[PDB]
This record gives C-alpha cells, structure tokens and sequence, in this order.
C-alpha cells in the first residue's frame, strides 16, 4: 500500500499535481478535477508501460502517448480505456499505422505503413483487420480493391506510376489471381 | 517474315530466345512457295513459331487481298505437310480467357472446363492466339503500306527504309491491322524492346506484351519483319515487371 | 554516329575457354541462341575476357535479354586469385554468403552488353535480401545502375537482381546427362563411355542435375542459422522428380534433325525457366539460356501476399491499472 | 558486293565454292565501316578473296561520290590492320605480262623476272590484277546505275528488281568501265555462267575469264552484288574450255 | 514460275550415310562449301539416296560447277548388288577397266544437278581414252547429253568426262593424317588416339594418300598390256613429296581461326586443283572438293602435241626394178 | 630366167599389152610403147607390192595406184620414179594425205588428215617436213601458224567455234606456250 506525498483537500481528492504510489507498485504524477480523477498526468507501471497524456471520465480519454512494455507506442486520442479516434501506433517492428481508432481495434480509415517493406494500407479497419475498399500503396504501383480476413479476395486493380492500369479478380486460394481488363489512367 | 531474301531475316537476329534450324530453314523456303503456289496468295511470310510441350507449331500467315482482310493461318507439326485454319471471331477469342495454360502441340489434346463439361480445341486456341497476337502487337514502319485513292494499300514500292531521327521513336511505327494505321499509342506504353544489335544497321522491337516477338528492321534497306517464337501466354503482370 | 563508336570498341576482339562456335552450331541446329555472326563475337568478347583474368575455364553463359540493350553472361572460375524495455525486435536472421566458391558464388559471372564494350563483373549475391526476393518479378532495362524496385525493398543495381536471377537458372535448369561429374564438388568420369541420344528423349531420367538447388532459405547449403532443416532435390539427379504442376511437365525434349535418325542431338528445353536450353549428342554438352531471365508461371504472376499485421497488447492483469484508492484504505493506512 | 548489313547476299550462296566464314565474317562487318569512318567513303564493298599460297588477301575496295572512276583498294592479311594500294594503271599491266603465276600470301614479295635482275613489287601486281578484273568481267544490272545530268552516275534507288525477260540473258549486265557503260560484250561471247540456284529467287552470274569471280542478283529484291574468291592469274586457256 | 516447280521437287527431301552437317560447320569455319539451306538439301538428297540403293557408306564428294546447272556428286559404295596386204598397225591396246568395285571405279559417284532432281549414276570409267585424256580441260556445260568434244577423240557424252575428272580429282585430293586407314585395301585404325593440329599445321609430312594414286597408263593397278612396270606413288605416301612444278606449293595449308589456338581446325587446300580441300580437327577429317572440276598449272593449258607422221616406205631393192629381160639375155639363156 | 608371154610386133623390141614374169619374181601385165614400158600397167611385185598405173618415159609418171608391201598406199601423180603432183596417201593408220608431192616427199599443200585422232593439218611442206602457213583443223578449233622441226614453234592464232580468235606466240619448246588477245571474228 503506497502513500501519497504532495497536496491534499480537507474533504475531498487530492486537487492537484502530486504524485502517487499505487500499491500494485505505479507511480502516477497527475492532478484531479471535479473530486476524479482528471488533467494531464503521467502514470507509469512497474514492467516498463507509461502513459503520458489526459485522464476524462476517470480513465484513459483524450491526448495521450502510451508506452506498451514489448516495445510498441500509441500516440494520439483515447476514450475510456479503449483506443478511440485519431491515433498513431507505433508497432515492434516499427510499423506506423496512422488513422481512426474504435473500441481498442483498428477501425475506421487508416493507414498502415510497413518500415521493413515501405507499403501503405489506405482504407476501412474492421475489428482490427484488413477490409474492403482499401489500397496497398507501395514505390511501384498501388492495388485498390476489397481486403477480407487480411488478404485480398475481391475485385481490384493495380495502378502503376508508368501510366496505366489492370483490373482483376482473386480466386479462392489467397496466392492466386486472375488478371485482365488493362486501361490507361482515368 | 518476309518471302525473299531470306537469309538476313534470321529465326533469331539476337532476339526472342529460339528460333529456326538448318531443319526447318529450307523445308519452309521450299514450304512458302508451296503454299504460294496451291494457294492464292499474294505474298506469304513466315509468322512464328509456338513452342508446345511435344511439338512445335511452324505457324506461317499467307496474305491475301487488299492486305487487312482476316488473312489465312497455317500451323504444321512437320514443315512438309500444312493444314488450314478457321478465321476467328469474338466468341472464340473470349471464350480462351477462362484457360491459361501452355500450349501442348497435339491437334486431337482438348482443353477442359467445368462450366457442365465443356471441352475446346487446341486448334481454335491458337488461332485465337494468333489472332490476338496480329490484332494487339503487328508492327509495321511508317510509310511501310501507303494510301491509295482506290483503298488497296498493297505495298509501298516508295519506302526503302527509315532515316536515322526516327529509329528510336516508337510513334513512327504503325501497326499492321486497323485500328494511316494506328501508331503506337497501346494501353501500358512501355511494352517495347527497341534495341540496336550492329551498330545503326538493324533495330530490332521486341514485344513485352507477348514474349518471343522480334521485329527485325534495317533503316537503309527495306527489310522489315515480325516473327514469334514465344509460347502464347499472355502474361498479364507486365506493369509488374516493367 | 554511334555506329562507328560500337565498331572501333570492337578492335580489341579481332587481336580455358571452351569452343563456342561448336555449341553455337550445335545450339543452332537446337533452334536457340543466335545467328553466326554475333556469337563469334561473344567468342572473342570471352577470349578477351580470358587473357586479362586468371581463368580456368570461361563459358558462354547465354544472353538475358533486355529494354535499352542485352546481357551477354559469361560464366567463369578464377583458378588462385580472385576479387523501459524499447526495441525488442531485431533484424530476422541475416544470413551472409556461404564462400567465395563453393555454393551459389561458385562461378562468377561477367555482364557485358555488347562484346566491344569491357564485362561488368556481377557481385556476389547474398541469400537473406537477394536469393530469397526471387517472388519478385521485374524486366532489365540494360542499365545496370537503375536501382530496379519492388514490392519489397530491393538491395540491388539491377546487377544484384541479375546475378539471382542467373543463379536461379544455373541451379535449376543447368543440366548433364547421366554419366558426368561423379562424386561437395564434382570430376568429370573418364569411363562415360558415351550415351544414346535416343535414350536422352524416351527417358527424361538420363539427365542429372549435376548442380545445387537453390533451398527456399536461399543458400545451397544449410548451416543451422538459429544455433526449419529445409532440403531439396540434392546433387546428381535426374530431372524426372523436378517440382511443378501436373498438366505441363517440368522438361520436354525435341530432336534436332529430325529427319536424319543418326545424327541428331538430344534437346532439352526448360518449361519452367523460357529460353532455356541444353544439347546432348552422346559425347559433349552446353547448357545456354536466352531471353528475359524469368521463370515461367502457370498462371499469370501475382504479387505475394503481405506479412501479417502485428497483434497489439492484449488486455491482461498487468494492463489494468488501479483508479483510486478507498477513502477508508487513506484514512486507515495512518492509524493500522 | 553491299555497303551495309552484308549478310543479305551469301557470300557462298553456292557458287563457284569458296566465300566468307567465321573468324572473317564479322571482322570484315566491323573493317568495312571502320573504313568508311576513316576513309572518306560513301559506299564499301567486300571486293573478295584472292587465295595465294600461304595466307589470303581480303580485298575490299571502297566506293564514293563521282562513280565509274578507278577507285580505291585495301588488302589485309589479318582483318585488323588494313593499307591501302596505289591506283593503277596501264603500266603495270603490262609489267605483269611477263608473270604468270599464282600470289604468293606474304605482301611485298618479290620477283626475279631475268630477261637485268630488276624486281616488281607484289602490291602493284595486286593491284594491277584487280583493275584488269574491275575493267572486264565487274558487272552490274540495268536498274542499279544510271546517267546523271550533272555527271556524277550516283547508285539510284528506284531499282524495282528485274523481270524476267531480263534475267537470263546478258543484254541487261552493264560493266563498271564505259566504252552510261558497255554491257555484256565479252570477246568469246560465252564466258559467264548464268545459273538460278534456288528457284527464281537468286540468280548467279560466274565469271569464266576469271573462275573465281561471281556475280549473286535477286529479280525481285536489291541482292545484286559481285565477289571474287579466286586466285588472280588470267588463265588464257577460256575457249580452249568452252 | 521456276520456284514452284523446283520445291514440287524438293518437297521430297523433307518428306550408312557420311555425317554431312558436322563436316559442314568445320568446312564453313575453313571458308568453303555451299552455304546453310543447300547443304542440308543435299544433305537430306543423301538421305534419299541411301534408302533407294544398297549402300553401305557414302560420302558427300562435292559439287562440280557448270555453266547453267551444276553437279552435286555424291560418292557411294554399295554391299553387293551393282549395275595386197592388209593393215599392219592394229588397235592401240585398248585397256578395258579393272573391276566393279575395286580398282579406279572403286567408288560409284552418283550426280544431281540440284537436289530436287534425282540422282544420275555415272558409269564405270575406261582407264584407256578417258583416264588418259587428262591432257584436255572443257568447260562443264550442265547437260550429261551435251557431247563434249576435244583434240582427242571423246567417247563421252560429258558423262564419261565428269567422272574421269573425279577420278583424277579424288587420286590426289583425298587425304588422311597418318593415323588412321592403315594396311591395296585399308581399314580404319582402332587406336588412332587422336592427333594434333597444330602439327598438322606447321608439317606437310602427316595428310596422306589413302586412295589409289592414277596412273599415267590411266589406271590404279598393272595390267602387263604386252601380253618393267610404270608406277607412282604407293599408298599412305604424304603430300610432302607431291609432284608438280617445284616453284609453286602443291599444298597450302592455313589455320582459319587465327584467334584461337586452343580449337581450330587444320584447313588443307590443293594448289593443283583449285577449289579442293580437307580439315582435319584431330580425331575426323574430311575433303571436299568444289569448282569447275580443272587443274592447275604455273602456265595456262597447251594443246597436246600431234602424233608422229608415220613416214613412208624407203625406196630399196623391194621398190625399184630392173628395165626389162631384153632380147641380149634371153638370146644367151637359149645356149646356156 | 624370165619369160614374156605377150606379143612383140615390132622386129626391133616388144610392143603391144603384153604379159612379163620378171626373174626375179615379179609380173607386170601393162602395153609397151617405143620398144619399152609405157602407158598403163599392173606391176605386180613378189614381196605383196603392187603398182597400177602409167609408165612414160623409162620411169613412173602419170596416175598411179602403188600398195606399199607394209600396208600403206597412195594414188596420184608420179613422176621420174617419185611422187610428184597431186596425190592421196593413205598411211598405216588410215591417215589420209591428200596433197602435193615433189620428189619423193611431201612438198606442197598438204592435207593430212589423222584417222586415229581426227585433225587435219593443211599448210605448207617441204622435204616430207612441216613448215610454215599452216593450218591445224581440229574438231572444235583451227591452228593458224607456223610449224617448224615436227613442232609447232611460231606465233598463230587459234579460231574456235564460239566466235574468237587468239594470238599466242608458241616459246623456245612446244610446252608452255605464251597466250593472250583474244579477239573478235574478222
């Protein structure tokens, strides 16, 4: 059981920028609007997570940077624990997926660069998985098409930076496709 | 091809990986005239050759009339005895874009396909494969075919060749179907080869579209010609590699 | 007139290596290769290439095509003298190269353009980055500083992707008739004591490999990178038992010459690999390869599938943090 | 023979045995425009291949503007390094009338001649021997040259082959010498072999003052070209052979 | 058109022989032969030769120029089935030929004027007035009908001159390099063991004679015509000592690569018969003779002498005559 | 000795066609004239040799047919017991020779003509000798020069069948002759 040191109220929360000593072993440098917990703080675990930003509605909620322990960050907007709104993720192998969050999944529009590769996913995040309407922009052409399950199985399209174009239509296998329908730019 | 002088049109002029041997060279300079002289033809060239899995094919398109008519096609496991071809039509050549397969060279081996059995011949494939090739990427020089008044467009007695300020251009080159002709205006507009084998004495344009076609030009000789010896395939992921 | 400037490089031809015209002749007779009047001078072009290097033996590889110009491949030996916790993800395994000349390094290939022009030798090629991007698929464009890319990020000056594409088909479709380069290294059998060429038609089993696959890992030979155990088709087999689809075989085979039963030589045509051939008459042998330096597909290529997105923290004991305390748990820490 | 792209006309083409191989073949390809960059040359031609007796000679003789005019020649052991021989005239013809044996391979080589001890050279003696070849039995078609109103006889480039009314018979080979120029009126009248090798396609005019001497021409396309393999010795014994 | 009627003919080609390609490939690397197409076309007219007559080993000989259709002359042996007094001065010894198959008619040469026409057996030549007329140089016209005439009198129909001139052709042009057709008859050598070229080059002492060499008398053998023997050169004698002018080589012998030492091919050529020559790469050999079917000489053709005049009888006892038996002696002869 | 069957009409020696044996073994049955051979006979010698034809003058002289006992003959002109005048010889050899004769020996335009071989030599003789202005008809050509010790020596042209001519000027021997200037028919 930690001990807090710093400022105190008479009849109500602390009121102020104080740090705190959880007793699971978290030290959380913060303040407390309203008798919540709410403001700018910095809480930190024992592992190595932090968390640098806004705490609204007694968790996780508006501008914050989150330190996960296996090397990972997330920066950006967040709503009651969960990752909800504009926010930048940082992943292991440095993969920068920029764009919508909802419910701690990927949801929304986003855009999921590859550092090892250097390919953009541009396009709708369903439950945290690739989905349709979505293209994989890399240096040398782009495919616009539909994404289920994190392969592409739909109709789609690569458009190249040579000036032109080719349809096509996956097959049932996911390293299999089927390619016609070549125009020029539109 | 072309029907005389046909020593410096090579089968492989450093171009298009295979091409003929001194086992198929006089067989089809004896072969040309032959079906010259059995069928009306005013001029019969040496087309290409498709590779199969047991046989060539020796594919050769005699030229009839007015030189833009669906001209005849003949196909031969040996070079001395010559079959006919079906004109193709637009059923046929939609009807091959469900099969992608190599090219077996048998006449009696059927494609199959689950639509019902269905099943088609290796014979009306290639001839729409051949039809395809003429329709997508025959090449000919500029001025190679001039207007007539009358509408024939035969030969061009006038051109001897093409100078040296327009060798590397790619819009000189018309193609030999309609669309005078149609220029090299094509939908990925990188799919040519043009290449200088000796010197500035012979340009050679070889398809990316379809793989193993060599058009063979001199600029001060007039001697221009396409010949495929590719295996008709087809490969649509050529952005992919260009 | 660039005429003129590509014939006067072209002196210093007319002024170990095997006979070329003799594999030409007979690749001619195949139907592959080119005409007599530029493979005596890539003839030369090798020649040159000889009496400048200490060279044991110097074949003509074949010739890749390309867009602006060609790569005419030699195919040499030297014989002594040659050339809180942040970032727990680290580099997977970066395998260098195997030796000098043993795996697939185990010939170097000089690129020349045209014969006139000096050879531009090919670096070495490595595994990890180069050998295992071989599901790429890309043109030459005859430059070799263009900087070719890719879906992935390619370490190569399209002389990289160039000697992986000529190490694929030197490990796959460079081929021997049974009887040659017995037992690692090989030696020639001096009892080979000939060979039918009818033999080499009916029976696609008389022609060994006589050359290491190139593994999935992208060396030819494994050396335990963790300390998987992959292995394919080892040496001296027959091409009877190669890896494809079951409606186009692996290996067809045309007799040139058709029409003259005794003298024909056995041809051997790659499916997997166009522009690929070898001719056997009964005593000797060339492999060659021509055109584009690609592997043939079955269907049309499509581009490989990406790597799986990474799986953030789940949501566990550890993720969950404490709010507040209680106020019985503050006013009672004081007093007990 | 052509200027440029000389493998349109075989040099063998199966007549009068021995042409051009490898080893010689493309180094001559590249020796011709080497020349011509060098030598102020409009037009190049393989003159031929004198044998001798321990090495041969590869003449090539050079054209330019101002045509039917003795014009310049170029002989080369090895194909590489190449001289040029002095213009000739009637002086050392007659010089060469006492001599009437085969060349010797080495140049320079030189000769008794005891009648005095005075030597002749074996370069003006080439040289001698290729203007009396080109003066006599060097022929060219009706449609090749033709009369200029400025006098310069430059190579016309309307040729439209040759039929054949004028394939066979000698009335349509003019000479490179005038009396435009002299045609086929050859002093036995019975001196040229006229032969069609393959077909209607190629025909071959063999000289018979000189053996070694011939003529390949195509009646429908520019294959009209003049090659001397031989050995240069004018063997006077023509009507005792015919 | 001639076109359509010359491949009517040759469509038949396409539809125990001598390994004409690969004695083709060296002789074009040598700079003589026919070319790429027509020399596969008497090749398959070969082939087409061999399955009509029981041969049991050709040879393509070569091809004898004329003035408007020429002589492709191929050189077969088949395995047993083939095709007042009176006046004092009589015959002149006519000499009939030696046999079918083993002395100067050894060889049977069968001739086409193209490949598309068939092959025309010349006939089993007399070594009495064809042999002998080698003093005699005609121009072929191209007809085997055109009754050729010279100074002497020809009993030929330039069908009987063709093969006399390939027997005298072939005497002296077919050469071997001391190694093989060993002891007449000859029979090929088992440990011929290969030889070098570059020896062959630089020595004239190693092409040997093989064939029968002719005989002034016309023949090969003796055949005693009085009931002291004229003979030349034996068997397997070198070119060495070649007869001929001494000014003049008989023999020229180059190497037609000049390049490269390691593979080349020595390049023989008869300086007496212009047009003839033979390669040798060190294990085969071949000759091939092309070109007007003539000699040489270091002065042009003379026309041989004329006969001696046969002079008349001498005037003696046997000619003249007494005046007359007067009466002054037959007026005595009663008394005596 | 010998014996005279025939007639002698005259008183001073035989005159008329009488019939003699001479003694040694010949026969001639032929007219007498002035007491002595003259006009035509048959004298026939013991040897095989024969001669029919005119005696005039103590001698051979006139037309005459003499078989020479070694199986040649000749018919023409004698005269002083040689041949003289026109004349056809014909040899061992079935060489014909039809020409001019002086004395024994061939000297005039002579036209020997060969069996064996089938030339003709036309031209100039003296003494039973070639000689100059001759012209030697073979079956395709004609010699038109001077001969000189059983050899042609002289410079001649040679006129052939195609339609030319050629001056070559014959060396020192009759082997390796000098040729040149073939020419037009005149």
């Amino acid at each position: 059981l930690g001990e807090y040191e710093g400022e105190r109220n008479e009849v109500g929360e602390r009121h102020g920028h104080g740090k705190a000593r959880l007793p699971n072993g978290d030290t959380y440098e913060g303040s407390y609007e309203f008798g919540k917990r709410h403001g700018q703080g910095t809480y930190k675990f024992k592992n190595g997570a932090r968390y640098t930003g806004d705490y609204v509605k007694n968790k996780k909620h508006g501008q914050g940077t989150f330190i996960y322990p296996d090397g990972s960050r997330y920066e950006g907007e967040w709503a009651d624990d969960q990752r909800h709104g504009q926010g930048v993720y940082y992943y292991v192998n440095n993969d920068t997926y920029t764009g919508e969050w909802f419910n701690h999944q990927r949801h929304g529009q986003g855009t999921y660069l590859y550092a090892e590769t250097g390919s953009k996913y541009v396009g709708t995040w369903v439950h945290g998985q690739q989905e349709g309407a979505a293209e994989l922009i890399h240096l040398n052409h782009r495919y616009q098409g539909k994404f289920m399950n994190k392969n592409p199985v739909g109709p789609g399209k690569y458009v190249f930076d040579i000036g032109c174009e080719q349809h096509g239509e996956y097959r049932l296998t996911d390293t299999e496709r089927g390619e016609e329908e070549e125009e020029e730019e539109t | 091809m072309d029907a005389d002088s046909l020593l410096l049109s090579l089968e492989l002029a450093s171009g298009s990986g295979q091409g003929l041997s001194p086992d198929r060279r006089a067989s089809l300079l004896t072969s040309l005239m032959l079906v010259k002289r059995d069928y009306r033809f005013a001029r019969v060239l040496f087309w290409g050759r498709i590779l199969g899995l047991v046989a060539d094919y020796y594919i050769a398109q005699g030229l009839s009339e007015d030189q833009l008519a669906p001209r005849k096609t003949l196909y031969s496991l040996n070079c001395t005895e010559w079959s006919l071809l079906p004109p193709a039509t637009e059923e046929m050549a939609m009807q091959i874009s469900v099969v992608s397969g190599r090219f077996m060279g048998d006449p009696s081996h059927e494609y199959e396909h689950t639509e019902v059995v269905v099943q088609i011949k290796e014979e009306t494939r290639l001839v729409s494969i051949i039809d395809q090739i003429d329709k997508a990427v025959a090449i000919i020089p500029r001025g190679a075919l001039f207007k007539t008044p009358f509408g024939v467009t035969h030969v061009n007695r006038t051109f001897e060749g093409l100078p040296l300020s327009e060798v590397r251009k790619l819009s000189s080159y018309f193609h030999f179907r309609e669309a005078l002709d149609s220029l090299e205006y094509d939908i990925p507009r990188g799919s040519w080869s043009i290449q200088m084998e000796r010197g500035n004495a012979l340009v050679v344009l070889r398809s990316l579209l379809w793989p193993g076609l060599t058009f063979y030009h001199a600029p001060r000789t007039k001697n221009y010609g396409y010949i495929y010896v590719g295996t008709g395939e087809k490969n649509m992921d050529l952005p992919f590699m260009l | 007139l660039p005429a003129y400037e590509i014939a006067e490089t072209q002196k210093a031809l007319f002024l170990s290596l095997p006979n070329v015209m003799e594999s030409a002749y007979y690749f001619e007779q195949a139907g592959v290769g080119l005409g007599t009047d530029e493979t005596y001078r890539v003839f030369l072009a090798l020649k040159q290439l000889t009496d400048t290097h200490p060279i044991q033996r110097c074949r003509f590889w074949g010739k890749i095509l390309g867009l602006e110009m060609n790569y005419i491949v030699a195919e040499v030996e030297f014989r002594d003298g040659e050339d809180l916790p942040k970032s727990l993800y680290k580099a997977p395994q970066v395998i260098p190269k195997e030796e000098s000349r043993t795996g697939a390094n185990k010939y170097v290939y000089f690129v020349c353009n045209v014969p006139g022009r000096p050879w531009v030798r090919l670096p070495s090629v490595t595994p990890a980055q180069i050998v295992t991007a071989r599901k790429i698929k890309k043109f030459f464009t005859g430059r070799l500083d263009a900087a070719v890319i890719s879906y992935p990020p390619f370490p190569g000056n399209e002389s990289n992707y160039l000697r992986a594409q000529i190490a694929r088909i030197s490990a796959g479709t460079h081929v021997s008739p049974l009887g040659f380069y017995q037992f690692d290294s090989y030696e020639e059998n001096p009892d080979f004591e000939g060979i039918q060429v009818i033999d080499l038609v009916e029976s696609l089993s008389n022609w060994v490999h006589h050359v290491q696959y190139i593994l999935p890992q992208g060396r030819c030979n494994w050396f335990n990178p963790i300390q998987e155990q992959e292995v394919g088709p080892p040496l001296l087999t027959p091409i009877s038992e190669d890896l494809g689809i079951q409606n186009i075989p692996s290996w067809t085979t045309q007799l040139s010459s058709n029409l003259i039963p005794q003298y024909a030589i056995a041809v051997l045509r790659s499916n997997l690999w166009p522009g690929a051939y070898a001719f056997s008459n009964g005593k000797k042998f060339e492999n060659f390869y021509i055109g584009w330096g690609h592997k043939y597909c079955v269907e049309n290529y499509t581009p490989p599938s990406p790597p799986p997105v990474y799986q953030e923290y789940p949501s566990g004991p550890e993720i969950t943090e404490m709010n507040d305390p209680s106020v019985e748990e503050e006013q009672a820490f004081r007093m007990t």
